[PDB]
């Protein structure tokens, strides 16, 4: 008995479904907000 | 203890709560020094009393020195998810919001100066304004603090 | 077809060298002909010299390698000639050479 | 605890396999054969078959639902050409009752030959994806791995190798409904492109 | 541009991560994983099947409609001081509505042929139905992508000869040729998609 | 006869996007016509009722992807197989792009319609002419999606 | 025989075929006709003889379609993968290169016809010119016939 | 033999091998040939003199199509993967160079008759710079033939 | 110890704590001297005097010099993944925060130099702000040293 | 022996050598040979001393024609995977800082070859930036060389 | 030894240092060389006088020239992964500063010519300017010699 491989839980895709799409998602709402309010018109 | 990779979110968030809140006191030094050198030329009597906009933007990287100190002190190696995962919400919303907070201190900064040059009368309403500007990087606080202690 | 490689682009990289050395030793009989800025003058003649004569021999190469592009189309023209034209087998002698052959004389010169 | 193996008589070792919980349902009552399996270092194992192409494990325990009652996992390695590899797979599970065979069917428990598998839920009882699914819907057996790690065909120095998970990143539910909702999210942004882009004219006459 | 920079910041950024994604599942071991055979099996032949017979009308319209606002803008900017293109004019209207025909016809006939099955097995779903499942896709694909180019192909020209009416009435029976060899294209879709779907039956 | 738990987010998708997709462009011939009404009422004022034939062509663009929207709604069901969901996703998307689309040709057209008609009255029957054909477009998105949704 | 997803790569190589020589037919019709209409205004005796770059174009068009023909009746339920990929590439072949030509054509089709309403001395080397787009459309065909028959 | 999907990248490098080229060819007709029409009209004597670039913006067409007829004559069912990858690196670096050639062409095909139109000096200079634009061209087809025959 | 690749976000971080510090030290360089030139030509005098905000952005690039030696120096085969995320989280923290340093010495030490060349009052004030500006990548350092120590 | 994908990176290193050397080679050719119609129509005699800016981005090419025979002739079944990674490093290298050379050359062509139109002084200053623009691509190949070696 | 992958990402450290630090170097030439030939109309007296910018910018192609034999000398077959993310890690870290480096060089390299034509009196402090522009890759060469020989 060696070598047992790391125990990855059952719900990996369910991870990857909420983490990834969920952090961009919200990553452009930063950016497209960050960018609306970097150049402003005061004129 | 938790996992081996569980440190890397609580680092995350003593950095973000850095990079962030340095970035808001950065754009509000830059968008506000522009209307002091423009006011200089033409009212060279106030540039002490046309600084204020800036100090008070320096406020907000003090704002994200405080969490960052706080976060990396309260840090450990076998951290639990649970825990790691608070003082990276408490490092997002401290400088995204200082962030913010720096974004409209560098506007009315930058306009308050020029019109302050122009007519006087303005220098204590852009205060007021720049105080409503500034609190919300102390809301950024008051939820950083009351996660990291967690 | 790495032999070649190997030998012809030494032997290329002398005969730069070799005609470099007869140009430099042309500079010292025209010489013979006839402090701060001084420095800073000679400092832009020798390194510019320095580094200049690598790209120089580098350009030597070329002669060499463009001999191998002169090589390698030479027989996909040849090849052509060769067989497309002369490799068939009943309609060959007439139409099919006469068209190739022209190719041969006109399109290998341009 | 450790894992069963089928040492084989000349100078290597063959097949072997381990998981957390074991468990089996037959009817309505659950038996956890985790203490009987992986602590006892005594297996009744009756043909562990090896063929380099098949192998086979058997798993008796003489003391269950009533009798004595027999496991098989049945394996296989062929050679798949659209990969040109050496693909195992488990092509069948069967529980031997009084007389009958239970045959659950467990497709997508397959790797390459090179690695082994692991899963996490190995159970019965299809609710949307398990793995085991048996022949007939109402069946009486039913079982549970709540871990696992098995390997055939490339065992060396008695230790697993590099490990296959059963876990993605991927899906085939969240796959088709990731390309269908990016599909109409671009329209959208077709869509709300028009409409962000329609200035008014300054003056009127 | 603002908004452009949006498409053309994601594009680059997940074309990069598609990249250095291809270039470390394969200097692991991890090709194995990848299984562009496990993505066209086991997702649905339905999906495609069911998108094919939504993309044949719906791409076809936004050409047809497309084609429409182009021409329609000119006639009536022409018409104002030139009333009478009202009338020889909307023609160019009719080949860029007749395009939305070609879909409709088309779209009939595609969800003509879908039926329902049991199987549930990448196996027992045998070669007979996934060919069946692209198949529809494909020929959704050709009919509505391919109306929506000649859908605005016409509607250019029909922009250019409602201006050249408005100048010369004797011009736009010369220039109606030009809108014929643009709504050909709108015959070349059908006739791939009723080929494609020639030999298909699901089931 | 059971399918997996997921199915029924296509025909719920299909659903939303027939209402989503329906809005957006009836939107846009309310908005892009409706601005062309201000610029034309200036100097011809008129013709102010009679200029709401556009803005009400781009209404019947909403309902129609309203009905199917209910169609589609009253046939969901727990359970319902991966070819039943499906048949409501592609009917969706045949009715909601359609409108989408329409929704723009009503809009550009009944823009630069009413803005033609205040300075020529006979292109009034010209202009009402070309919306039909474009408000058309809407109604071949019905009767594939209405034949999907039965089927 | 095949796999059972063997037949995806044919479908998508039948429609490639046909959809990138349309949107090649597209603008070489849409972008050169509208020179064509501008031609006629100033000079309306070129109008029939200048609609050879909107016909050249058109058989961009059945320069897909052929292939379009030649792939969708070779296919069969569960067809072998390596003929598959074959007729991929055969749609895409001449897809792209007659998505190429269009914009070959309609560039210079808009370009010369303009010259011609300026000098009618252009129009022996306009055609020329469109012979030279036409290959690129003739290009893509032989080896999409080369490709497919295997 | 080799896998299935082996021939994927063989098609995908026949592919490549012409679309790219034909892409190259039609940027050099298309922006050359806007040239032509501008210089006719003040200079229409130099106009079958001036088809110098369009002509060589033709020879990088066919010289996608020497290596693309050469890979489909090599193309075969169990082609092994090393085969299949060389008729990819062969279909990509005469395309896309030849993609490089079709816009050197282009820019100084133009540049040149908008100044032989104004000088006729520049007709010697023009021929120089377009042939130097025509090598890149060909170092992509010698590299392709050396990268198809192992 | 720890995994093989633990020591890649370690060295990563000791090259992220030098990139995005001498970036924000570029263009505090760049920008900033930009406006030497415009202002040298009108006042030309105060030139060793305006030549500050360059020498102050150069104390950012030695601020992440720093944190780049002292996370290098501490690098073994095999170190905790714990220890390695807190290097990786000290470097972000002081070159990202230096890069909006950068940022800021960049705009105020433009317009800074614009201003003093039509009245030298601005010398006093522009030179305060500069303190706020620079103080930003002083306060990133005392977040990347606390990080680094653990 | 090595695995079956290693040949796919080194075939990748023999593409990526020529393809991005002669994306530099012809943007070069192209920036470059549009000053030299400019320059033309005012001072004709200096037509072929403003041929060096475009035989120096030549040189660029047959840069990357160099490497790409070496890693061709190099190439063999199963190769091992030191073998190929040297090679795709060996391409990158020569080809995308020669697409920084080709890049250099062309924008000092354009700016050089205007400027020596109005004054000839300029020539000998001229082929002075042009060979530090040149030999960045020299840098690039004797990295390529040192890397395919081993 | 180690892993058969592990030469990978050594090759990129290798790679990435020759390709950002050219790419630096080759547009702090190409934008100080616009500069040069701009004020050569009105001044021509500072041509050997102005390169100063161009031969700074070329000492940033040799310090990426310099960390890549290092780092390639150091290749073996199969070398350990924590050498391989040494060497990564100081080619990243030379290659980007660099290209730091190359943008502020360039910035004030073409600003600061256009001011030394009107004024000679910045050419003491042009040129002092550049040192601080200079270091920023120098501070890069520090980091990368210390990481790629642990
Ligand atoms: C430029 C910056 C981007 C930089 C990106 C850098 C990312 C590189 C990290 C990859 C390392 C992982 C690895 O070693 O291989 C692993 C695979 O994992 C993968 O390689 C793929 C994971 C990402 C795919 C997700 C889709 C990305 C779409 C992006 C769209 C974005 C659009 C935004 C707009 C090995 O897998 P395994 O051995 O089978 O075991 C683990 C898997 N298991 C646990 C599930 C079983
Ligand atoms: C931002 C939000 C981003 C969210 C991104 C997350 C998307 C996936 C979410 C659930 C994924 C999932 O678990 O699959 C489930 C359903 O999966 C679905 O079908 C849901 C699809 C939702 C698409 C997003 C709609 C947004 C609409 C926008 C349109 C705009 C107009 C089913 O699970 P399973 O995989 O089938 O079961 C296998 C069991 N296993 C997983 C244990 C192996
Ligand atoms: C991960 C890495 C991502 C990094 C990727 C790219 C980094 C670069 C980003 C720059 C983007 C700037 C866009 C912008 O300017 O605002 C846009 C608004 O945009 C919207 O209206 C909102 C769009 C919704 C997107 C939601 C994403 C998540 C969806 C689930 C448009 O601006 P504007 O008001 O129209 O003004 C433009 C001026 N103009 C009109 C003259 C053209
Ligand atoms: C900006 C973007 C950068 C951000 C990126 C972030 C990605 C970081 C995620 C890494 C987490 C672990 C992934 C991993 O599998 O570890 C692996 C280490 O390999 C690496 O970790 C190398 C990291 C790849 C990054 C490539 C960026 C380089 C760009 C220039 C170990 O693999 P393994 O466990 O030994 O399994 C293989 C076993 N097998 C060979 C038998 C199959
Ligand atoms: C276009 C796509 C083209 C894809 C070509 C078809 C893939 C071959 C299909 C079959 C297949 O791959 O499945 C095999 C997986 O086999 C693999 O291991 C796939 C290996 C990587 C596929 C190469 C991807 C290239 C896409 C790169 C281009 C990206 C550009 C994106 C734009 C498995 O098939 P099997 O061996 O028969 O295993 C069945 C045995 N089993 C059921 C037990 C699993
Ligand atoms: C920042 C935004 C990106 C955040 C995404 C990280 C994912 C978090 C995560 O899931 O951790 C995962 C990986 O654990 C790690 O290895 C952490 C990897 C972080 C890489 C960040 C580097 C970017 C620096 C860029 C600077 C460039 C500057 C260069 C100039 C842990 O989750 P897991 O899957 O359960 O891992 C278990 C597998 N294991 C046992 C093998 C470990
Ligand atoms: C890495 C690997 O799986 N190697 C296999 C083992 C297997 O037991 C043996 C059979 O002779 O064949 C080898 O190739
Ligand atoms: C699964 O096995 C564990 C052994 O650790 C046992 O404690 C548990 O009760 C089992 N599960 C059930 C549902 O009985
Ligand atoms: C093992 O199981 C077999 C199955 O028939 C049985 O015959 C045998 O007696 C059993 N042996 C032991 C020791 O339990
Ligand atoms: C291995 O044994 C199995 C037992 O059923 C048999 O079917 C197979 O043919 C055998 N193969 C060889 C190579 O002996
Ligand atoms: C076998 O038969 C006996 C006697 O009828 C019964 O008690 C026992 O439950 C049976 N075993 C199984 C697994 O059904
Ligand atoms: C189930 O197992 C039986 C065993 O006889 C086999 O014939 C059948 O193909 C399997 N079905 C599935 C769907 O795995």
């Amino acid at each position: 008995t060696y070598n047992l491989a790391y125990k990855y839980n059952f719900e990996y895709p369910v991870v990857f479904n909420l983490v990834l799409w969920i952090m961009i998602g919200l990553a452009l709402t930063l950016i497209v907000t960050c960018y609306n309010i970097w150049n402003m018109d005061p004129g | 203890n938790g996992p081996e990779y569980a440190s890397f979110f609580a680092v995350m968030g003593a950095s973000a709560a850095m990079v962030f809140s340095a970035l808001g006191a950065a754009y509000g030094t830059a968008k506000s020094g522009t209307g002091i050198a423009a006011m200089s030329v033409m009212r060279p009597e106030m540039i002490m009393k046309s600084i204020i906009p800036v100090v008070m933007a320096g406020i907000i990287a003090i704002y994200g020195l405080v969490v960052a100190v706080l976060i990396a002190n309260s840090l450990n190696d076998g951290i639990s998810l649970y825990r790691s995962f608070l003082q990276l919400g408490a490092g997002l919303s401290v400088g995204l919001s200082g962030l913010a907070a720096g974004f409209a201190i560098g506007i009315v900064g930058d306009a308050g100066v020029r019109g302050t040059a122009q007519q006087p009368r303005l220098f204590v309403g852009m205060i007021l304004i720049l105080i409503f500007a500034e609190v919300l990087g102390l809301y950024g606080l008051i939820v950083a603090l009351i996660l990291s202690t967690k | 077809l790495t032999f070649l490689n190997s030998f012809k682009m030494k032997m290329s990289v002398i005969l730069g060298i070799i005609h470099m050395l007869f140009g430099v030793s042309l500079s010292l009989f025209n010489h013979t002909y006839f402090f701060g800025d001084t420095m800073v003058h000679q400092a832009i003649h020798t390194i510019e010299y320095c580094l200049g004569c690598i790209s120089n021999t580098a350009s030597y190469l070329r002669l060499w390698a463009l001999s191998l592009a002169h090589a390698q189309l030479s027989e996909v023209l040849w090849t052509m000639v060769i067989h497309i034209g002369l490799k068939v087998k009943s309609l060959a002698g007439g139409l099919a050479l006469f068209f190739i052959f022209a190719a041969f004389a006109t399109l290998t010169v341009a | 605890m450790n894992v069963p193996v089928s040492y084989n008589d000349s100078y290597d070792t063959r097949i072997l396999f381990w998981a957390q919980n074991f468990s089996v349902a037959y009817g309505e009552h659950w038996e956890d054969l985790t203490s009987r399996t992986f602590g006892v270092q005594d297996l009744n194992l009756t043909g562990s078959f090896w063929n380099d192409t098949v192998a086979r494990l058997v798993l008796t325990y003489d003391s269950l639902f009533g009798t004595m009652v027999t496991f098989k996992f049945i394996l296989a390695n062929s050679y798949y050409s659209v990969s040109a590899r050496h693909w195992f797979t488990l092509e069948n599970l069967e529980i031997h009752s009084n007389g009958s065979v239970a045959y659950f069917n467990a497709s997508q428990v397959t790797g390459p030959s090179i690695y082994s598998f692991h899963c996490e839920h190995v159970s019965s009882e299809n609710e949307d994806g398990n793995l085991l699914v048996p022949d007939t819907q109402p069946s009486l057996w039913q079982m549970t791995f709540r871990d696992f790690q098995i390997q055939a065909f490339n065992v060396t120095d008695k230790k697993f190798s590099y490990a296959s998970d059963c876990a993605g990143f991927f899906s085939p539910g969240i796959w088709m409904g990731l390309l269908t909702s990016l599909f109409m999210l671009f329209i959208f942004t077709y869509g709300l492109h028009m409409i962000l882009s329609l200035k008014t004219m300054d003056r009127f006459d | 541009t603002g908004l452009v920079l949006l498409y053309s910041g994601v594009f680059v950024a997940f074309w990069a991560c598609l990249l250095v994604v291809g270039i470390c599942y394969t200097i692991f071991d991890l090709g194995f994983r990848f299984d562009v055979a496990w993505f066209l099996t086991e997702t649905s032949p339905f999906m495609w099947s069911n998108l094919g017979i939504g993309l044949a009308i719906s791409l076809s319209v936004v050409g047809a409609a497309w084609g429409i606002y182009i021409t329609g803008s000119s006639i009536i900017g022409g018409g104002v001081k030139a009333p009478r293109i009202k009338t020889k004019n909307l023609v160019s209207i009719i080949f860029c509505e007749a395009v939305a025909i070609y879909g409709i016809i088309m779209a009939i006939v595609i969800s003509n042929m879908a039926e329902p099955f049991s199987a549930t097995d990448p196996k027992a779903i045998g070669h007979r139905n996934y060919h069946a499942g692209y198949s529809m896709f494909g020929a959704g694909l050709t009919v509505g992508l391919s109306n929506l180019f000649c859908g605005v192909c016409v509607g250019i020209v029909g922009s250019g000869a409602a201006l050249a009416d408005a100048q010369n009435p004797s011009l736009f029976v010369k220039i109606l040729i030009v809108e014929i060899f643009g709504s050909a294209i709108g015959l070349f879709g059908v006739i791939v998609a009723i080929l494609q779907t020639s030999r298909v039956k699901m089931g």
